[PDB]
């Protein structure tokens, strides 16, 4: 995260840290005790599928304070429509082998219903984006969980407010723009898979996933987030399914 | 058949469902129950989703 602040310990309790061989991979969002939502592109290079760990209740990477809970990832579900190395359908649904224990420091983010998310959450201007990603473009990643408040834009507004760049992906119906075009504040590649959380009448909801952009906090460009409301039914059906052998699962979308 | 949820989420704190006529039913996410006002959602569990305990206990 560029231009945010440290998320006070326990204030981003749904934040997940994904690790592969103990190394920082991506962020994710806890949506209940066994399920995590992240970005499909986080898994484009994984070979050691059996060494994927989700850490809940994490804050400071340099110290173990006892609030951290680790879980092996049993399944990584990706939509059939997602193409590795591209932008569209950037979502992954992760099944933990065993449930996390909710505590003051580990709480899931509400996955909303579709209509509610499209008709109400989609018009809440500001939302929080968080992670242990880069504090600067081409800079060090954060040791403490960072958080940033970003405004959401209508895609028409996003396109006309962004710099004219040749060979750039389209902002599809499965995406939304959020952030600033002045290069002061953004989520970064190390924040990929993390939550874009929206507050509505005293409750926080999952509305987006840190997905992509054209350089972190780059002038003339906004951050691009996966539009989670397009996946509610796909996610709900998968959470009702039995797991299959092999960590990676490609599931039909829609 | 009236459309109620299209307007300010039918007054529901969380989820809204339209029924035949002028009937509207608010609903909540798991870990919550609907209050007798038929609009508000209250936790049924100690760690309901989307609530920050250190801030809730402040
Ligand atoms: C899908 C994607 C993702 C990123 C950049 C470009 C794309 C596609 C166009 C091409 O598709 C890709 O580039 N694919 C891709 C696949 C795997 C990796 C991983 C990597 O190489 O680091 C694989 C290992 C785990 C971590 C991700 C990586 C990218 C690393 N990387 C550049 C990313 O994650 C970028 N993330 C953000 C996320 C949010 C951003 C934001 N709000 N404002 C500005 C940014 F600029 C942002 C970059
Ligand atoms: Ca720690």
């Amino acid at each position: 995260i560029v231009g945010g602040k440290v998320c006070p310990k326990g204030e981003c309790p749904w934040q997940v840290l994904l690790l592969v061989n103990g190394a920082q991979l991506c962020g994710g969002t806890l949506i209940n005790t066994i399920w995590v939502v992240s970005a499909a592109h986080c898994f484009d290079k994984i070979k050691n599928w059996r060494n994927l760990i989700a850490v809940l209740g994490e804050h400071d990477l340099s110290e173990h304070d006892g609030d951290e809970q680790s879980r092996r990832v049993a399944q990584v579900i990706i939509p059939s429509t997602y193409v590795p190395g591209t932008t569209n359908h950037d979502i992954a649904l992760l099944r933990l082998h065993q449930p996390v224990v909710l505590t003051d420091h580990v709480v899931p983010l509400c996955l909303p219903e579709r209509t509610f998310s499209e008709r109400t959450l989609a018009f809440v201007r500001f939302s929080l984006v968080s992670g242990w990603g880069q504090l600067l473009d081409r800079g060090a990643t954060a040791l403490e969980l960072m958080v940033l408040n970003v405004p959401r834009l209508m895609t028409q507004d996003c396109l006309q407010q962004s710099r004219k760049v040749g060979d750039s992906p389209n902002i599809t119906e499965y995406m939304f723009c959020a952030g600033y075009s002045d290069g002061s504040k953004d989520s970064c590649k190390g924040d990929s898979g993390g939550p874009h959380a929206t507050h509505y009448r005293g409750t926080w909801y999952l509305t987006g996933i840190v997905s992509w952009g054209q350089g972190c906090a780059t002038v003339g460009h906004f951050g691009v987030y996966t539009r989670v409301s397009q996946y509610i039914e796909w996610l709900q059906k998968l959470m009702r399914s039995e797991p299959r052998p092999g960590v990676l699962l490609r599931a039909p979308f829609p | 058949d009236q459309l109620i949820c299209v307007n300010e989420n039918g007054g529901c704190e969380q989820y809204c469902s339209d029924h035949t006529g002028t009937k509207r039913s608010c609903r909540c996410h798991e870990g919550y129950s609907l209050l007798a006002d038929g609009v508000s959602c209250t936790p049924t569990v100690e760690y309901p989703c989307g609530k920050i305990p250190i801030l809730e206990k402040r």
